[PDB]
Parts: structure tokens; sequence; C-alpha cells
């Protein structure tokens, strides 16, 4: 579940109780899990209600979710509103290529001119 | 071709100075003018040797043959003139290709004397796929860089 983002992995961190020493240590991972989840949700949606965000990042209270809607920087209207940072400014410039592709062309010429 | 000549006293030659018209020149041998050089070199004149003086100012002058500050790299052919060029060549590639397969089946079943004297319709062999690819490529590669370079230069 960790490598290919699938969640229900926070739920199975208290269900891996057959060995208690697992449940003591695994708690550490649960602060990275929230981070990857919000990392995708920053791009995956654009309008959800606040209580749902509280149900997704596995929080129980509204207060926590205010703090974490403040670190990522979202606004608190009736539904929690997003900011477009998925492809905010597109790569519509091949002026950035420009120099690089010209290097490449030159390179081909070197291989067609060298003495081999 | 440029020589130099000086007449020699034929009279003195008759009088015994015939082996005495040898001034100390270096040498390098001639032939087709042995017509009048057998009594020219050896009776009427002889061969002087030619040199040159290649100044560095004249050399830096003649060396000039292109004023390019408006030529290539500040230009490039028309991109509809340039697709009509590729079209034609890369079709000729096809025509030659077929004959190329037909040559690779032949050469296998023959001795190099018969592939040697093969000089009827030079259109078949490698020689034309090379003849093409080096014009095509050239063109195009650079065809290639010219566009890119201007994109930054006149950005």
């Amino acid at each position: 579940y960790l490598m290919e983002g699938s969640y229900n992995k926070v739920f199975l961190a208290k269900g891996n109780i057959p060995a208690e020493s697992y449940t003591f240590f695994i708690d550490i991972l649960l602060d990275t899990i929230r981070d990857e989840i919000a990392g995708c949700i920053e791009k995956a949606y654009e309008k959800i209600l606040f209580t749902e965000a509280t149900r997704i990042l596995f929080f129980n209270t509204p207060k926590k979710m205010t703090d974490y809607a403040k670190k990522r920087g979202w606004v608190l209207g009736p539904n929690n509103y997003y900011s477009f940072a998925s492809q905010q400014q597109k790569p519509e410039d091949t002026t950035i290529p420009s120099t690089e592709l010209a290097k490449q062309v030159i390179e081909y010429a070197r291989q067609l001119e060298m003495i081999v | 071709v440029i020589d130099a000549f000086r007449l020699i006293n034929a009279n003195m030659m008759v009088l015994g100075h015939e082996p005495r018209q040898t001034t100390s020149n270096l040498g390098h041998l001639n032939k087709p003018s042995i017509q009048a050089l057998i009594h020219g070199l050896n009776r009427h004149y002889y061969s002087i040797t030619i040199n040159y003086r290649k100044n560095e100012l004249e050399q830096k002058m003649l060396l000039n043959l292109h004023k390019k500050s408006w030529m290539e790299g500040l230009t490039l052919q028309d991109y509809s003139e340039h697709c009509k060029h590729n079209e034609s060549v890369v079709k000729e590639m096809l025509e030659l290709a077929k004959n190329y397969n037909k040559a690779v089946e032949e050469e296998d079943k023959m001795t190099p004397e018969q592939l040697a004297i093969k000089n009827v319709g030079k259109q078949d062999p490698k020689r034309h796929l090379e003849e093409h690819v080096d014009v095509l490529m050239t063109s195009n590669i650079v065809q290639c860089l010219a566009a890119m370079l201007d994109t930054v230069v006149f950005k």
C-alpha cells in the first residue's frame, strides 16, 4: 500500500495487532502518510466540504484541520477551496529548449564529421 | 603551367662551348616540348625555374570570399521550399531501395570480375544512397540548427 498510494493503510495500522510491537512503532509512519495524501489532494480536487477533509486525513476534530488547512494555505469558505498548483503555468515555451536542442544538433554534426 | 626561357648563343655552341652553356641551374625535367626543347634546352634557350612570393597582406586579402553578416545563420530557406525538397529526395530513396535489394541478391551469386565490370546503370548500387543521404542530411540538420539558433539570437 505504501509504494502505490492506497489508503486504508491508516486503518490497517491499528489492525496489525497480532504482534503488539508492530502497533507501538508503526505510529511513526502516520505523519508521512498524511503528507503524501494532502500532496495528491492538492492536485486531485478543487472543492470539497470541510468535514470531508476531516474524514480523509483521518482527523476527528475541526481544530486540527484548521491548522492543516493553514499550513497548506487554503481558505475557509462554506466548502474548503483549493488553489491551482497542478499546472499553474504551463510549459508553453520552447524558448527554454532553444539552447539545449541546438547543442544536440551540433552534436549529431560532430558524429557525422569526426574521423572514424 | 608557366615556365621561363632565355636564348643561348648557338654560335658559341658550334665553336666548342656546346658543353659550356650549362649555367648552374637546379632541375626537374620536361618532355612534351622536347619538340623544340631538344634544340631549345640544348641549342637555342634553356629552362629558368619559377618561384613566388606569398606576402601575408596579399594572403589575408585574397583569403576573403564571403561576407556572411547577411548570409546563412542570419537566414534560412523557405519552409515550403524546404518540404518540397525532402518530398522529392525521400521518394527517390524508395526507387533506389528496391534496386538495392535486387543488387544484394545478385552480388551473392557472382564473382567480383562480373560485379567489377558492372558499369551499366549506376543507379542501382550504394553509390546513390550515399550520394543522397549526405545532401539530404546535410540539409537538414542544418536545416535543423538554423531555426533553433535564431530563436535565442533574435529572441
